RNA sequence: CGUGAGGGAAAGGUGAAAAGAACCCCGGGAGGGGAGUGAAAUAGAGCCUGAAACCGUGGGCUUACAAGCAGUCACGGCCCC
RNA sequence: GAAUGCCGGCAUGAGUAACGAUAAAGAGGGUGAGAAUCCCUCUCGCCGUAAGCCCAAGGGUUCCUACGCAAUGGUCGUCAG
RNA sequence: CGAUGUCGGCUCGUCGCAUCCUGGGGCUGAAGAAGGUCCCAAGGGUUGGGCUGUUCGCCCAUUAAAGCGGCACGCGAGCUGGGUUCAGAACGUCGUGAGACAGUUCGGUCUCUAUCCGCCACGGGCGCAGGAGGCUUGAGGGGGGCUCUUCCUAGUACGAGAGGACCGGAAGGGACGCACCUCUGGUUUCCCAGCUGUCCCUCCAGGGGCAUAAGCUGGGUAGCCAUGUGCGGAAGGGAUAACCGCUGAAAGCAUCUAAGCGGGAAGCCCGCCCCAAGAUGAGGCCUCCCACGGCAGCCGGUAAGGACCCGGGAAGACCACCCGGUGGAUGGGCCGGGGGUGUAAGCGCCGCGAGGCGUUGAGCCGACCGGUCCCAAUCGUCCGAGGUCU
């Protein structure tokens, strides 16, 4: 449930380490985004170096939400922080790993290229 | 709303409506029968019921639970040794309350008894 | 607020049409089976002390 | 507010 | 148009192709007819169901002669399906088999007196910045001299719920003939234990 | 009518007993049965679980679990047939019904505040010795 | 009323005579009902006369599909002389 | 017949707002024509660098006791400054 | 001018259409896609943010689109009070001065009680020619009315290529609406536990008060809920707008028209959902009581029925509605289950002790699903037809 203001950290290595999201890029006026809705986001922290440095505005995919996210079987799932992965306008990521869990819905929204790079999809 | 929610208020905060419980309980069980208004009258009989029942159990534990609301334990060995007894084949109700026909003068209020059954 | 008011006085025939419904009901008795008296129902009769065919309580 | 003294109506209590 | 008059019991979800789908229970049958409206003699067309038996013993005399013409023992409601014929004389939850859609029509639970942000989810005022007495108020109710009053149907504060309400095209998740039971996905109108009717649906 | 009677009657059919009894602060693992892209594989979830919120058959737990270096907490309704077995991994003492408190401990802080329910544990064992 | 200088009200009438109502009744009293006084007691002390607004009881006529500065002109109905 | 006239009386708003700190009450027994409200007992709650005690100023019999309840007391009153 | 409160914001709408989007079109210097321009169309929609008191405007990120105006520059007996707009103070400027400035700067009292109309809700009365209990017809109202992305057709028609359709068919969304509490997530003022200081009961142990109108902390049922769940916008029929025709004169040709007949919009009428016979035009159907006693009328005793009273209710401000009233499961108790809390007290054992272990998932335990006449709905009263006329 991130919305406009929102933190997020980005779990991937494109060298930012927290991005605000500034709209959910979902129809003309979408309050929230969860897993697997695209964000535009500014990037307030970033190591140096990277492939993107702080005051970019970027995209990203959220993989990780600290409200809990339900599912038609009747389970639900829950993280510790809400996490994003920046992509560019084709979808993919920007950055060559990604760190952490991810949410499987992802795989169904069509990032495919970020669920065989996770660690662990849950 | 108050959708099905137990349990009167009587315009009295939290620790006064226990308060008043705990007065009527004790006034009861010490007289066998008490007036009040009608509304208190209704709840007092659940509380002392339980009271009751504690006493019929006999137990110390139920003499210690039955201290918590009513303190006295001169008061407490009439519940266990002469009133309980009187009880020990009555399923519940072991209280009544019958309305009374006139109304206190200064405000009108509703007056009914209270009182213990054989 | 500002302070409303009445705009007119109310006329006698208003205000007495207001009362309508101010009429009192008359109190609700039945004979008491034990003395005949006459009480309100469902309570303890004040002249005898019967209730339910027992006597209840001092008069 | 009308009130302090500026303007004259409406707006603020009692004083005259 | 298939009706059959109905209790609400209460909601839970089972399980169906690894997907949980939330249900309300609702005992419908069985429902004797006792009379049906002809265009001969009424200028249309519905039967008039009986649901829940009811203590003679409480059953008035003109009531009594109702159910006696149509030779059925008396019932606690009395309510019509319209453009409702049934072959038999008695309707049963098997009228609906699993995957059919229904409408349900139910009494909504009852608010009371409710407040503009409950009734008609206004905004409110504010909670700070000055706000003064108005948190839960509607605001503005009109303009000024033109038109000088205020329109019919304006949303205010009032009664709210306890009325008829019918959500409409409800899967029918099963049906248990043994029991009476309808099971129905999602949510229907009022309390458990309301009286709720139960139609084929109007969507297509 | 008796309404309860009735949905504990619609219930009966999904009502499950092969699952083993366990308590908040138990760490157990749940083989649980996903779909992924085509196929549906058995995925398991091993964590401490923190919460049994009880309503018959209705009754779900949570499960929570350090992954990858990050907290997952995962719901599960005790009833769903996607719950293939439970494996008890460890029994662990709590003193209070819920567990959220240990959301924010450090790993040491868990494990002395959480520590093996010996008495349960001999009972495990003591079972198991069925012939 | 104002610290003070100072400001500054309202309020007249039983009856010729108290003969100002013993005593009895209901009421805790107030109040009243009889008895009694008087030419008179709606002259009974909350007292001569006792207007009007205002309030109430009883009766006649009238009114719950109706648009009103409230009246006025006409006809009809009911009530009264 | 009008002067936001003056004096007085009586209306409307209206059985409406309100009855003045959210420290809090309950029962039993008395007294009495009448008692939520007075007296007594038990239980409960509130203050305790005071919401206790002693001076000073100011007030001026408000003190004590008996007998009272028309008015004063924001209700009641058998109680009371 | 014996006062018509003055900008903007917020809240709440509602209307216009010179239409921002969505729907339908003609022309195009319209290949396709995408535009341009004009016509029809007001059903619905018309985002979030940075700056400024701002209206406006610029800018960021989106969008189908980020429309323009009216309603006393809509709306201060609805709120705000940043600005403007008294008294204080200062700067620049003007004035010898006191002072002055749609110039700037910092500060600066916005009135508990709604009589009438109007509006939202809810009753009381009478009426609907006999009186009653039910179930209904729907005149006439109201609600609703949005839209996008991807895929298939098809990399097809079109195009050198880049690019890329009509028609038709699927799937998934956003915002909004109604209901709901199974799940998710809140609350849960005493449902359980832990904890400090203090006073108390009774010394230990065990408890009670107070620390808020819960002392604090960890949890938390039902209910009420949204962040959660289901469902809605239609489909379909009809009549139309612009626009396009068929047949066809006047006018041997031509002409959508003068006779006649087609097609054709998110719009209009139905259809869906809700109210509704005070619809005084007071409707309809099923059933019940009936020719009562006294001089279209009167007074009485009743009938079918109803009310009063009482136990209550996911009904409710009072009223109303609904259920029940001993031939009874309505509330209260009690029992069983659910649910919460998370292993009571007491005793025994280990430890110098704080404690620990066992008895024990114990003990306590609101509302939820039920059972049970233990307690209370005792006993009753009063209304209530005899049917006007051709
Ligand atoms: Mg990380
Ligand atoms: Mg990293
Ligand atoms: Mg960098
Ligand atoms: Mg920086
Ligand atoms: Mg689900
Ligand atoms: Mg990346
Ligand atoms: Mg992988
Ligand atoms: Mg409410
Ligand atoms: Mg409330
Ligand atoms: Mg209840
Ligand atoms: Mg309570
Ligand atoms: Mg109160
Ligand atoms: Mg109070
Ligand atoms: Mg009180
Ligand atoms: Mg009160
Ligand atoms: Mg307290
Ligand atoms: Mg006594
Ligand atoms: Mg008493
Ligand atoms: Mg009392
Ligand atoms: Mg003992
Ligand atoms: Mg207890
Ligand atoms: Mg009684
Ligand atoms: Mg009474
Ligand atoms: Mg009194
Ligand atoms: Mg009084
Ligand atoms: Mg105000
Ligand atoms: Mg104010
Ligand atoms: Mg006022
Ligand atoms: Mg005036
Ligand atoms: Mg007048
Ligand atoms: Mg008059
Ligand atoms: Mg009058
Ligand atoms: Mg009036
Ligand atoms: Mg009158
Ligand atoms: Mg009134
Ligand atoms: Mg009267
Ligand atoms: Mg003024
Ligand atoms: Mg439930
Ligand atoms: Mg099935
Ligand atoms: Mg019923
Ligand atoms: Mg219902
Ligand atoms: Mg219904
Ligand atoms: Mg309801
Ligand atoms: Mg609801
Ligand atoms: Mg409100
Ligand atoms: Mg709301
Ligand atoms: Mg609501
Ligand atoms: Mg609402
Ligand atoms: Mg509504
Ligand atoms: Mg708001
Ligand atoms: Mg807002
Ligand atoms: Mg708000
Ligand atoms: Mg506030
Ligand atoms: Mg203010
Ligand atoms: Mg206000
Ligand atoms: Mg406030
Ligand atoms: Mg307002
Ligand atoms: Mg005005
Ligand atoms: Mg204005
Ligand atoms: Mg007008
Ligand atoms: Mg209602
Ligand atoms: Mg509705
Ligand atoms: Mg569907
Ligand atoms: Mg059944
Ligand atoms: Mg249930
Ligand atoms: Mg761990
Ligand atoms: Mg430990
Ligand atoms: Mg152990
Ligand atoms: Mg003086
Ligand atoms: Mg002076
Ligand atoms: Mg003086
Ligand atoms: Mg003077
Ligand atoms: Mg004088
Ligand atoms: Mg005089
Ligand atoms: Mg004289
Ligand atoms: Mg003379
Ligand atoms: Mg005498
Ligand atoms: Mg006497
Ligand atoms: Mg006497
Ligand atoms: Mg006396
Ligand atoms: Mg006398
Ligand atoms: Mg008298
Ligand atoms: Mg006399
Ligand atoms: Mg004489
Ligand atoms: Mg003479
Ligand atoms: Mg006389
Ligand atoms: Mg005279
Ligand atoms: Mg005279
Ligand atoms: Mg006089
Ligand atoms: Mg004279
Ligand atoms: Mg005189
Ligand atoms: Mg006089
Ligand atoms: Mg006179
Ligand atoms: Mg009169
Ligand atoms: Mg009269
Ligand atoms: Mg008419
Ligand atoms: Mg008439
Ligand atoms: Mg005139
Ligand atoms: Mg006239
Ligand atoms: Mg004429
Ligand atoms: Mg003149
Ligand atoms: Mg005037
Ligand atoms: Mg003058
Ligand atoms: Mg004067
Ligand atoms: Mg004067
Ligand atoms: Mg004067
Ligand atoms: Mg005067
Ligand atoms: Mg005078
Ligand atoms: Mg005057
Ligand atoms: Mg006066
Ligand atoms: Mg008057
Ligand atoms: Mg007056
Ligand atoms: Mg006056
Ligand atoms: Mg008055
Ligand atoms: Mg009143
Ligand atoms: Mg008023
Ligand atoms: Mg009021
Ligand atoms: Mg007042
Ligand atoms: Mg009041
Ligand atoms: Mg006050
Ligand atoms: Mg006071
Ligand atoms: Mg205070
Ligand atoms: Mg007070
Ligand atoms: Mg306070
Ligand atoms: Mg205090
Ligand atoms: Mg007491
Ligand atoms: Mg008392
Ligand atoms: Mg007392
Ligand atoms: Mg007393
Ligand atoms: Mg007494
Ligand atoms: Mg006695
Ligand atoms: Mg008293
Ligand atoms: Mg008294
Ligand atoms: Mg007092
Ligand atoms: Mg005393
Ligand atoms: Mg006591
Ligand atoms: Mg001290
Ligand atoms: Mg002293
Ligand atoms: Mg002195
Ligand atoms: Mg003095
Ligand atoms: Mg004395
Ligand atoms: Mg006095
Ligand atoms: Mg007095
Ligand atoms: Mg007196
Ligand atoms: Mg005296
Ligand atoms: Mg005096
Ligand atoms: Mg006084
Ligand atoms: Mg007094
Ligand atoms: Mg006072
Ligand atoms: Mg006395
Ligand atoms: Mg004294
Ligand atoms: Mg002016
Ligand atoms: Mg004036
Ligand atoms: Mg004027
Ligand atoms: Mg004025
Ligand atoms: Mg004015
Ligand atoms: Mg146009
Ligand atoms: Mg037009
Ligand atoms: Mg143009
Ligand atoms: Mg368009
Ligand atoms: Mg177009
Ligand atoms: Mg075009
Ligand atoms: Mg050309
Ligand atoms: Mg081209
Ligand atoms: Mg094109
Ligand atoms: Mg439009
Ligand atoms: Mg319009
Ligand atoms: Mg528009
Ligand atoms: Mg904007
Ligand atoms: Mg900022
Ligand atoms: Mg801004
Ligand atoms: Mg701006
Ligand atoms: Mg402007
Ligand atoms: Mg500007
Ligand atoms: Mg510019
Ligand atoms: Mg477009
Ligand atoms: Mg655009
Ligand atoms: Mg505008
Ligand atoms: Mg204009
Ligand atoms: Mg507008
Ligand atoms: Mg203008
Ligand atoms: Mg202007
Ligand atoms: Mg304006
Ligand atoms: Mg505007
Ligand atoms: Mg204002
Ligand atoms: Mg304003
Ligand atoms: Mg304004
Ligand atoms: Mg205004
Ligand atoms: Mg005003
Ligand atoms: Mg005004
Ligand atoms: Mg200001
Ligand atoms: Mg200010
Ligand atoms: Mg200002
Ligand atoms: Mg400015
Ligand atoms: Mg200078
Ligand atoms: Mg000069
Ligand atoms: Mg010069
Ligand atoms: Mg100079
Ligand atoms: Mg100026
Ligand atoms: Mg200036
Ligand atoms: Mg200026
Ligand atoms: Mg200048
Ligand atoms: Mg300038
Ligand atoms: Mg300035
Ligand atoms: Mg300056
Ligand atoms: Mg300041
Ligand atoms: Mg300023
Ligand atoms: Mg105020
Ligand atoms: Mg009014
Ligand atoms: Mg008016
Ligand atoms: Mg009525
Ligand atoms: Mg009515
Ligand atoms: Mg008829
Ligand atoms: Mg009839
Ligand atoms: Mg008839
Ligand atoms: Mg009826
Ligand atoms: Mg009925
Ligand atoms: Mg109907
Ligand atoms: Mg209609
Ligand atoms: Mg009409
Ligand atoms: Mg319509
Ligand atoms: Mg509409
Ligand atoms: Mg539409
Ligand atoms: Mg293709
Ligand atoms: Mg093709
Ligand atoms: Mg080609
Ligand atoms: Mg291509
Ligand atoms: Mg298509
Ligand atoms: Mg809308
Ligand atoms: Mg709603
Ligand atoms: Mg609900
Ligand atoms: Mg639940
Ligand atoms: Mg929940
Ligand atoms: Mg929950
Ligand atoms: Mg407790
Ligand atoms: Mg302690
Ligand atoms: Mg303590
Ligand atoms: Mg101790
Ligand atoms: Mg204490
Ligand atoms: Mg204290
Ligand atoms: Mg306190
Ligand atoms: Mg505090
Ligand atoms: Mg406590
Ligand atoms: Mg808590
Ligand atoms: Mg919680
Ligand atoms: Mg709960
Ligand atoms: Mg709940
Ligand atoms: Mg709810
Ligand atoms: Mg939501
Ligand atoms: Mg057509
Ligand atoms: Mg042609
Ligand atoms: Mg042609
Ligand atoms: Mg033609
Ligand atoms: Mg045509
Ligand atoms: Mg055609
Ligand atoms: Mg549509
Ligand atoms: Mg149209
Ligand atoms: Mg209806
Ligand atoms: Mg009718
Ligand atoms: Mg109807
Ligand atoms: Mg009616
Ligand atoms: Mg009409
Ligand atoms: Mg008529
Ligand atoms: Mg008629
Ligand atoms: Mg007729
Ligand atoms: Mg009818
Ligand atoms: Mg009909
Ligand atoms: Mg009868
Ligand atoms: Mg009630
Ligand atoms: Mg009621
Ligand atoms: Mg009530
Ligand atoms: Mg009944
Ligand atoms: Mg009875
Ligand atoms: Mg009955
Ligand atoms: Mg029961
Ligand atoms: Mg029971
Ligand atoms: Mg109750
Ligand atoms: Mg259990
Ligand atoms: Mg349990
Ligand atoms: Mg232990
Ligand atoms: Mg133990
Ligand atoms: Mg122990
Ligand atoms: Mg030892
Ligand atoms: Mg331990
Ligand atoms: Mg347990
Ligand atoms: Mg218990
Ligand atoms: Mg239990
Ligand atoms: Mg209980
Ligand atoms: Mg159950
Ligand atoms: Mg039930
Ligand atoms: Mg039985
Ligand atoms: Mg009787
Ligand atoms: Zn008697």
């Amino acid at each position: 449930m991130i919305q406009p203001q929102t933190y997020l950290e980005v779990a991937d290595n494109t060298g930012a380490r927290k991005i605000m999201c500034i709209r959910v890029l979902k129809g003309s006026n979408a309050k929230y985004a969860t897993v697997g809705d695209v964000i535009v986001a500014s990037v307030k922290e970033a190591i140096p170096r990277g492939a993107v440095k702080e005051g970019d505005v970027v995209k990203a995919v959220v993989v990780r939400t600290k409200k809990e996210i339900k599912r038609p079987d009747g389970s639900a799932i829950r993280f510790d922080d809400n996490a994003a992965v920046i992509i560019n306008n084709q979808l993919e990521p920007r950055g060559t790993r990604v760190f952490g869990p991810v949410a499987r819905e992802l795989r169904e929204k069509g990032f495919m290229k970020i669920v065989s790079l996770a660690p662990e999809v849950l | 709303m108050r959708h099905l929610k137990s349990g009167r208020k009587l315009n009295r905060h939290s620790s006064h409506r226990l308060a008043l419980y705990r007065n009527q309980a004790k006034s009861l069980l010490t007289h066998g029968r008490i007036t009040t208004t009608v509304p208190k009258a209704k709840e007092l009989r659940g509380f002392v019921d339980h009271l009751i029942h504690l006493a019929k159990r006999g137990d110390l534990h139920a003499r210690r639970l039955v201290l918590r609301d009513l303190q006295d334990v001169k008061l407490v060995r009439k519940l266990f040794d002469e009133i309980a007894p009187r009880y020990r084949d009555r399923q519940g109700g072991y209280t009544r309350v019958l309305k009374l026909a006139e109304r206190r003068r200064g405000d009108g209020a509703p007056l009914a008894l209270v009182e213990l059954v054989e | 607020a500002k302070h409303p008011v009445p705009k007119k006085k109310t006329s006698k025939a208003r205000r007495d049409a207001r009362r309508s419904h101010h009429a009192l009901t008359p109190p609700t008795l039945v004979p008491c089976p034990e003395c005949k008296a006459m009480k309100p129902p469902h309570t303890v009769c004040p002249e005898c002390g019967y209730y339910a065919g027992r006597k209840v309580l001092e008069v | 507010s009308p009130g302090n003294c500026a303007s004259c109506s409406n707006s603020a209590s009692a004083n005259c | 148009m298939k009706g059959i008059l109905g209790v609400k019991v209460g909601m839970t979800r089972i399980f169906r192709d690894d997907r949980a789908v939330p249900v309300t229970v609702i005992l419908a049958g069985p429902c004797p007819v006792v009379q049906r409206r002809t265009p001969e003699k009424d200028g249309y067309t519905a039967v008039q169901l009986g649901f829940l038996p009811q203590n003679p013993k409480r059953v008035n005399r003109p009531l009594k002669g109702h159910f006696a013409k149509a030779g059925v023992e008396p019932v606690r409601i009395l309510r019509e399906i319209r453009d409702f014929n049934p072959e038999g004389d008695t309707v049963t939850v098997e009228i609906f088999k699993p995957g059919e859609r229904v409408d349900v029509t139910g009494t909504s639970k009852g608010r009371g007196f409710a407040g503009v942000m409950k009734r008609w989810n206004f905004a409110g005022g504010p909670d700070s910045h000055g706000a003064h007495k108005i948190h839960r108020h509607p605001g503005s109710i009109g303009n000024r001299k033109t038109p000088g009053r205020v329109y019919k149907g304006k949303k205010m504060a009032g009664h709210y719920g306890a009325e008829r309400v019918t959500v409409m095209n409800l899967e029918v998740v099963d049906v248990i003939p043994e029991e009476n039971l309808l099971l129905v996905k999602g949510a229907v109108p009022g309390p458990n234990g309301g009286l709720v009717i139960v139609r084929e649906t109007k969507k297509a | 009518m008796n309404r309860g009677a009735l949905i504990k009657l619609v219930e009966s059919r999904y009502v499950r007993t092969d699952l083993p009894e366990f308590r908040p602060g138990d760490t157990v693992r749940v083989s649980y049965k996903v779909k992924e892209g085509n196929r549906t594989r058995i995925q398991d979830f091993e964590g401490i679980v923190i919460r049994i919120r009880r309503n018959g058959f209705n009754t779900t737990f949570t499960v929570r679990k350090v992954s990858y270096g990050v907290g997952v907490e995962r719901i599960f309704p005790l009833h769903s047939p996607l719950i293939q077995k439970i494996d008890i991994v460890q029994r662990g003492r709590a003193r209070r019904a819920k567990l959220y408190f240990i959301r924010n401990l450090s790993d040491r802080e868990i494990r002395r505040k959480l520590r093996a329910d010996r008495k349960r544990i001999d009972q495990d064992r003591a079972a198991e010795r069925a012939a």
